[PDB]
DNA sequence: ATTCCCCCCCTTCGGTGCTTTGCACCGAAGGGGGGG
């Protein structure tokens, strides 16, 4: 056993140990369970208890993906509910792109990890369980855990802390050795030759064995490629382990959900992965077995993804002496791809951004969100912010961030001329246009019956009113603005009493969930010059007497 | 002192760490290693369920890193000289490296836990807890309050005119002296503190509201003016818009020139006199909290209002000065320092920024030892420049 | 038929705030992917 000090663990205040009774099990499962319990008892993992233990916990078996083998599991859900809270020290997942090129590299796994760290003496009684007392009659034998149980929510944090405590003196005495520790998986890198590295690896292995932790040779990797954390590590490059997409002929909701998940995983190194048209098939259908026919757009995206996922694609490692550069491309419909590299055509890692934040937004807003996401992700992996290459022009960004009411920023970046370019499709005039008609618009909807009218009056002798059904004040105001745009020339001044419509339009969107707003946008692009003015709602202005007592 | 129990019926902080740059991480590791040797902090395990964010700053551009802990959530669960405002010069000195000699209560140390992250998640984060009085926690000046008087008694009685105020880790020394004599007394105070171990509030001016002045007014210009007065009626009542509304009747071109009637110039002028007045009836409630709204006026111009109740402004200002986030961060630190000197409480900001934008970059340009509470506004508050 | 911890994306639903009792935004939970 590990001679490491135990971590004092208690239950939540005012709580008690579980008293659940074990559900019946088949005669096939019980034999494997009693054999496993006997082996663990003889090894010291568990101890037999007498009738003084009131607590209990159900125990079952799983196939362990081996058919013949039957792994024993314990349903610690009650204990986990009644167990004090822990703070997880695993703040993220290591990425191979952040690894530096190393002359010598090893991957080790600690066998029987949880069963090596002792459990706190006072907490062992709560972990008591009983084996399905045979077919029945004679009671089952009851055991209690002496080591970290599997299925208990406190096991990972305790084991991680114990591993860190074990490893810290070795790292202190070997400052030139990089050790990536993730649960029981160790990645050891050094610049020494193969002989010195192998000598130091055995020194580390004997150090772990001094504390009871064992490293079996079946999980010890000595030659490349290294299967590490789902990636294949080579001396100068890395790749994800092979990805197999489904080839169903009649897709379901679950099949599409699994398909989208694998494409997100593949997007970290495969460039140009799109999942927008495929994830749209998951809207409106909630049954996990319902068969969804593939649409025409979804079929196109699937074929493109299959074509992209055919050629071999690999990444490279990180050199601290060079500057990180991230380049962004736009794919349409709110989708962006990006590649982070250090030298051209050698990607450190790729990725995509397709989040739809807000009901109304433009390309410039989404570009800033993508830049912020890339910066946050890069700080985690490498610790520094990369230099950006965006398809937006400097003057466009200057105009946007100078005319915008919010504070927005982008770090050091330069313009790259790769279409499609990011631009604002229309601009609102800051002053009224001389000679253009003025449209005083107003839309009023009755809340009770959800009926209303939207209309406009103009400087000349024109005036229009249109009735709307199943509408509200906001929709009527938007429809009044739309009517004003519809029947005017190329230059128009529009005076409205609605702050909601002005707030929507003034942000310069080009896409919107609402269908009415999209028509307004497509009408605004046609116009040459447009001025939008706000007027007080009910203060006798010209758009208050002849526009309100009307629509 | 000792019992520093929390407010009844609530638990400690459980905030996440958020990523840090490797330049700042190297600073925290060196700083926390030195503090561990001195016994100020000690390593803990995962059995402690509490956590508060931590990061490092470069205050005063001294090229020496300083550790900062975000105790905003611990301060909310722990439970002022009016003549300082009228003073001429307020010097702000740091007394943070003085609570390290006062041990913290043993039962309270578990709530001060923090985690130092690692680059690329190489190792699980290293966790520590405070053994002495931490910096940034509201209880640090309160427990050391009884010890500051013993050091400020030989000084305050020597120079009664000196007004000294302590907030968090900062000492506010206010005097009516000159530019040079104030500095000499500051050095005497600094050396006096060593034995035991630049603001100008008089120059602060309120920002009033000004109506535009024109010789000829168009329909669009009057419509914009009418909107201002109607909005300003809630702040400064006694503003009536009837003789100005009578010039906006009937469908007219937005650029049509409207001749101002002789009877309407009175209301335009009369409302200007009403507008050029400090609206009284604003009394700072010591129980309620301060709210500071900030609006981006463009061209490197920011306006702010400090209020406890809507439309009842306690203070109006304007901060002038490529980097929008840095400008906003500088404004927050300047408004907060104003409120501490004037009222003694940090305001609750309503920043005109995206939440993701702020959290990514605000630590880069921060230089204060205290952190106020802020909320992010999303509705577009740009309909007319009411506070221009 | 039954476990545990961590990171991510995409969709759905309830809560919150301002105002225009509708609408926009946000966070948590469901599904999926990956690691141990």
């Amino acid at each position: 056993i590990s001679p490491i000090e135990t971590v004092p663990v208690k239950l939540k205040p005012g709580m008690d140990g579980p008293k659940v009774k074990q559900w019946p099990l088949t005669e096939e499962k019980i034999k494997a369970l009693v054999e496993i319990c006997t082996e663990m008892e003889k090894e010291g993992k568990i101890s037999k208890i007498g009738p003084e233990n009131p607590y209990n916990t159900p125990v079952f078996a799983i196939k362990k993906k081996d058919s013949t083998k039957w792994r024993k599991l314990v349903d610690f859900r009650e204990l986990n509910k009644r167990t004090q809270d822990f703070w997880e020290v695993q703040l993220g997942i290591p990425h191979p792109a952040g690894l530096k090129k190393k002359k010598s590299v090893t991957v080790l796994d600690v066998g029987d990890a949880y069963f090596s760290v002792p459990l706190d003496e006072d907490f062992r009684k709560y972990t008591a369980f009983t084996i399905p007392s045979i077919n029945n009659e004679t009671p089952g034998i009851r055991y209690q855990y002496n080591v970290l149980p599997q299925g208990w929510k406190g096991s990972p944090a305790i084991f991680q802390s114990s591993m860190t405590k074990i490893l810290e003196p070795f790292k202190k005495q070997n400052p030139d050795i990089v050790i990536y520790q993730y649960m029981d998986d160790l990645y050891v890198g050094s610049d020494l030759e193969i002989g010195q590295h192998r000598t130091k690896i055995e020194e580390l292995r004997q150090h772990l064995l001094r504390w009871g932790l064992t490293t079996p040779d079946k999980k010890h990797q000595k030659e490349p490629p290294f299967l590490w954390m789902g990636y294949e590590l080579h001396p100068d490059k890395w790749t994800v382990q092979p990805i197999v997409l489904p080839e169903k002929d009649s897709w379901t909701v679950n099949d599409i959900q699994k398909l989208v998940g694998k494409l997100n995983w593949a997007s970290q190194i495969y460039p140009g992965i799109k999942v927008r048209q495929l994830s749209k098939l998951l809207r409106g259908t909630k049954a996990l077995t319902e068969v969804i026919p593939l649409t025409e757009e979804a079929e196109l995206e699937l074929a493109e993804n299959r074509e992209i996922l055919k050629e071999p694609v690999h990444g490279v490692y990180y050199d601290p002496s060079k500057d990180l550069i991230a380049e962004i491309q736009k794919q349409g419909q709110g989708q962006w791809t990006y590649q982070i590299y250090q030298e051209p055509f050698k990607n450190l890692k790729t990725g995509k951004y397709a989040r739809m934040r807000g009901a109304h937004t433009n390309d410039v807003k989404q570009l800033t969100e993508a830049v912020q996401k890339i910066t946050t992700e890069s700080i985690v992996i490498w610790g520094k912010t990369p230099k950006f290459k965006l398809p937006i022009q400097k003057e466009t960004w200057e105009t946007w961030w100078t005319e915008y009411w919010q504070a927005t920023w982008i770090p050091e970046w330069e313009f790259v001329n790769t279409p499609p370019l990011v631009k604002l499709w229309y601009q609102l005039e800051k002053e009224p246009i001389v000679g253009a008609e003025t449209f005083y618009v107003d839309g009023a909807a009755n809340r009770e019956t959800k009926l209303g009218k939207a209309g406009y009056v103009t400087n000349k002798g024109r005036q229009k009113v249109v009735p709307l059904t199943n509408t509200t004040n906001q929709k009527t105001e938007l429809q009044a603005i739309y009517l004003a745009l519809q029947d005017s020339g190329l230059e128009v001044n529009i005076v409205t009493n609605s702050q909601y419509a002005l707030g929507i339009i003034q942000a310069q969107p080009d896409k919107s969930e609402s269908e009415l707003v999209n028509q307004i946008i497509e009408q605004l692009i046609k116009k040459e010059k447009v001025y939008l003015a706000w007027v007080p709602a009910h203060k006798g202005i010209g758009g208050n007497e002849q526009v309100d007592k009307l629509v | 002192t000792v019992p520093v129990k929390l407010k009844p019926g609530m638990d400690g902080p459980k905030v996440k760490q958020w990523p840090l740059t490797e330049e700042k991480i190297k600073a925290l590791v060196e700083i926390c290693t030195e503090m561990e040797k001195e016994g100020k902090i000690s390593k803990i395990g995962p059995e402690n369920p509490y956590n508060t964010p931590v990061f490092a700053i470069k205050k005063k551009d001294s090229t020496k890193w300083r550790k900062l802990v975000d105790f905003r959530e611990l301060n909310k669960r722990t439970q002022h000289p009016a003549g300082l405002k009228k003073k001429k010069s307020v010097t702000v000195l740091d007394v943070g490296d003085a609570y390290f000699s006062v041990p913290l209560d043993e039962d309270f140390r578990k709530y001060t836990a923090f985690t130092i992250p690692s680059i690329n998640n190489e190792t699980p984060g290293i966790r520590y807890q405070y053994n002495v009085l931490p910096q940034g926690w509201k209880g640090s000046p309160a427990i050391f309050q009884s010890s500051m008087t013993k050091i400020l008694e030989p000084f305050k009685k020597q120079n009664p005119d000196i007004v000294i105020y302590q907030y968090m880790d900062d000492l506010y020394v206010g005097s009516d002296l000159e530019i040079g004599q104030h500095r000499t007394k500051i050095e005497e105070l600094r050396q006096h503190l060593l034995r035991w171990g630049e603001l100008h509030p008089d120059k602060w001016t309120v920002q009033p509201i000004v109506l535009p002045e024109k010789d000829s007014w168009t329909v669009n210009d009057i419509q914009k003016l009418v909107g201002k007065l109607n909005w300003a009626s809630q702040i400064y009542p006694g503003i009536k818009v009837r003789q100005l509304c009578k010039l906006l009747r009937g469908t007219k071109a937005l650029t049509e020139v409207i001749p101002l009637t002789e009877e309407a110039e009175l209301e335009l002028a009369e409302n200007r006199e009403i507008l050029k007045e400090p609206v009284h009836g604003v009394y700072y409630d010591p129980s309620k909290d301060l709210i500071a709204e900030i609006q981006k006026q463009g061209q490197g111009q920011w306006t702010y209002q400090i209020y406890q109740e809507p439309f009842k402004n306690l203070k109006t200002g304007k901060y002038a000065r490529t980097n929008d986030v840095k400008q906003l961060t500088e404004a927050v630190q300047k408004i907060t320092t104003e409120s501490i000197v004037i009222w003694g409480k940090t305001p609750k900001f309503k920043l005109p920024i995206q939440k993701e934008t702020w959290e990514t970059w605000w630590t880069e340009y921060w230089q204060a030892t205290w952190i106020p509470e802020w909320e992010f506004v999303n509705t577009p508050p740009l309909v007319k420049l009411w506070y221009q």
